């Protein structure tokens, strides 16, 4: 029993509690920690490994669901329009929510004891951890009902499986152009994104899909970017009153808010006109994680940053300096050298301190610690590990938008004038979004334009 | 695998057609290198009391937390060229990617 025990037993493996703990002041308390499951359970021949859930692919399987069964529960079945299934209880302004989930122990619940909001149902289980992953979730829900309602006004005789498969795959292309044109270089910075992403060619055979075991732990970079707020802005993107900055310790899990505090227009646009949080080497997590992550949800609020660093030792990750050496990248011995890696004797003294050897130092520590590369928001050693990573993804994808067979050259032109901004237009109450790149356009009124300037995305090339 | 299909199974599954697992849902996760644990096969860092890392012993993941982590909230500074949607996009792609289940 995990989520109550401190005794280490399989599956266990709490977190201890050090002396002079800034906030758990009982030593013989722990955070809890579940072990992942093991691919191969009770072995004394396979080295442990892990299990993905989920298809590495870039496909939207967190809106589709990446298992048949509930892939089929997450459409509506009782027409053949091929649309996705929607809140029968609840409505954002006339505009669809997601549905409801059957969850037996129910954490959105917890929450808000009166309000009885329980958590969303979308492709990935996590869609309720919070409101602006809730309203990114609900936008590409209605995002696939308006294309599989606009290709049935434009193809009548297209059956429902037809319409759902064609506006699946429109959706899973957006997801990949906003990500590798828009998401990515910003992530990697230029030089990165050319040496990890060149130019691409078509599709390889040869190329592993998969995703590396050390990318879901390298790729928790992203928690160094979160503000200890949500913000929701008004019409004018001006705070809604009387509650626009609700601390986040208030807002995981609150399925509530999104139904019963203005549905996901207040929240897309405080996304859009608030900046992220920068990641500095002496402020690199928000306490709203690294103290009250799932206060109101479980016994104990949660340390997220601690959390990623008992992960990798339960996946057996290998050291800062193994990934270095897996990397190319020189390998430091000594504070002095560390120093000089990281640009910061102090922080490299602070690491030294607690891991000895700059050969123990956790690949989320020794990642998240690295100087930033030019206009990107990571180091040179998470870099390689992230590059690395979507290459495969993109290289080893048979689906991939631009590759030859999977859309015509005509499509391929109209998805190219795809963008966030115009995903927002199209399905919300919004009127001015961000300019391109949404990922950097982050003030308001000097970063915003007019919906009626950004052009649609043109369904004439998939006329039958 | 079918010879010809126009569109992605839900699952992933016949994507590589030579391999047809690589990328579906519910498979272990690929190794750039190989583990590391307290036993070399099952046992993560951390584990038994005593047992080093590699000559040092092995360090509290809560008290790296708060030792470099920790910072006050109030000296949070803003990314003057970056949205918190660039945040909120990357949460959302992770969970297109990977989710490693718990028993
Ligand atoms: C851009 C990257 C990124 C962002 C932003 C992000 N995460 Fe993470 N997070 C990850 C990845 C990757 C994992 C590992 C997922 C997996 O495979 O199970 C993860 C794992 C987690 C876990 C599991 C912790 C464990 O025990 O190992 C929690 C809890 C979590 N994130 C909470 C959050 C919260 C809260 C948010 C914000 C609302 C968030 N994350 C935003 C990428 C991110
Ligand atoms: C197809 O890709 C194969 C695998 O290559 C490796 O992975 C890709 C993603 C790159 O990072 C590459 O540098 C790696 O070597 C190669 O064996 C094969 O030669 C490639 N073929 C062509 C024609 O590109
Ligand atoms: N791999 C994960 C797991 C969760 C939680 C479970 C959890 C893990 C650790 C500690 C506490 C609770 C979850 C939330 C909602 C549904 C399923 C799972 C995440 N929440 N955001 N990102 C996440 N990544
Ligand atoms: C049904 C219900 O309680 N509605 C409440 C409202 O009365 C209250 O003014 C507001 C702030 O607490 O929250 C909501
Ligand atoms: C197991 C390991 O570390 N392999 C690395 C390899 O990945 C790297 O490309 C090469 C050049 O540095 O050196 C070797
Ligand atoms: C299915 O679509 C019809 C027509 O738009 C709608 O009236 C119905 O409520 C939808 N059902 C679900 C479960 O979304
Ligand atoms: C819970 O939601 C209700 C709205 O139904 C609101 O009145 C109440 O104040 C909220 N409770 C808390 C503690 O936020
Ligand atoms: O210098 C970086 C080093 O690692 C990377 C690869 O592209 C290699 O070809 C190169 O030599
Ligand atoms: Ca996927
Ligand atoms: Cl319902
Ligand atoms: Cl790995």
């Amino acid at each position: 029993n995990c989520e109550t025990s401190c005794v280490q037993q399989p599956p266990c493996f709490p977190l201890k509690i050090p002396p002079n703990d800034p906030r758990i002041k009982n030593q013989a308390d722990c955070i809890p920690f579940f072990r992942s499951c093991p691919a191969c359970p009770g072995s004394n021949i396979t080295i442990r490994n892990q299990i993905n859930a989920l298809t590495s692919f870039v496909d939207a399987s967190m809106v589709y669901g990446s298992e048949e069964p509930l892939a089929r529960n997450l459409r509506n079945m009782s027409n053949q329009l091929g649309l996705l299934a929607v809140n029968q209880r609840f409505q954002d302004n006339g505009r669809a929510l997601l549905p409801f989930d059957n969850l037996h122990d129910d954490p959105c619940l917890l929450t808000n004891r009166s309000a009885r909001i329980p958590c969303f149902l979308a492709g990935d289980t996590r869609s309720s951890e919070m409101p602006e992953l809730t309203s990114m979730h609900t936008l590409l829900l209605r995002e696939h009902n308006r294309l599989a309602t606009e290709l049935k006004s434009l193809n009548p005789r297209w059956d429902g499986e037809r319409l759902y498969q064609e506006a699946r795959k429109i959706v899973g292309a957006m997801v990949q152009i906003i990500t590798y044109r828009d998401y990515l270089p910003l992530v990697l910075g230029p030089t990165a994104m050319r040496k990890y992403l060149p130019t691409y060619r078509s599709y390889n055979d040869s190329v592993d899909p998969r995703i590396a075991n050390v990318f879901t732990n390298a790729f928790r970079y992203g928690h160094t970017l979160i503000q200890p707020f949500m913000f929701r802005l008004d019409n004018r993107y001006q705070p809604m009153e009387p509650n626009p900055r609700v601390p986040l310790s208030r807002v995981f899990f609150a399925s509530w808010r999104v139904v019963l505090e203005g549905g996901i227009d207040p929240i897309l646009r405080g996304l859009m006109a608030t900046p992220a949080k920068l990641n500095r080497q002496n402020q690199i997590a928000v306490d709203e994680i690294r103290e009250r992550l799932f206060e109101q949800v479980m016994r104990i609020g949660l340390d997220l940053p601690a959390l990623n660093m008992q992960r990798s030792r339960d996946h057996g990750l290998p050291g800062y300096n193994a990934w270095r050496r897996f990397c190319g990248l020189p390998q430091p011995e000594t504070v002095g050298q560390l120093g000089t890696v990281l640009r910061n004797l102090k922080l490299a003294r602070k690491l030294m301190e607690q891991y000895g050897t700059p050969n123990n130092i956790d690949i989320w520590m020794g990642g998240v610690s690295e100087p930033l590369k030019r206009k990107g928001r990571v180091g040179p050693l998470l870099a390689c590990i992230i590059g690395t990573q979507f290459r495969k993804l993109r290289d080893g994808d048979r689906f991939w938008w631009e590759n030859e067979g999977v859309f015509s050259m005509q499509q391929r032109q109209a998805l190219a004038q795809i963008s966030l901004p115009r995903i927002i237009c199209d399905n919300t109450g919004i009127t001015t979004v961000s300019k391109n790149n949404i990922f950097m356009s982050n003030s308001y009124p000097r970063d915003f334009v007019n919906c009626s300037t950004l052009p649609a995305l043109n369904l004439a090339s998939w006329r039958e | 695998c079918p010879e010809q299909d126009k569109y992605r199974t839900i699952t992933g599954m016949c994507n590589n057609r030579r391999s047809p697992t690589l990328g579906a849902s519910n498979r272990a996760f690929v190794r750039w290198l190989p583990a590391e644990y307290e036993d070399g096969f099952s046992l993560p860092y951390g584990w038994t009391p005593g047992v080093k890392r590699n000559g040092f012993p092995v360090a509290l993941a809560r008290a790296v937390s708060n030792e470099i982590v920790r910072f006050p909230t109030d000296q949070l500074t803003p990314d003057q060229e970056r949205s918190l949607m660039f945040m909120q996009w990357g949460q959302l792609l992770d969970h297109d990617l990977d989710f490693t289940p718990e028993p």
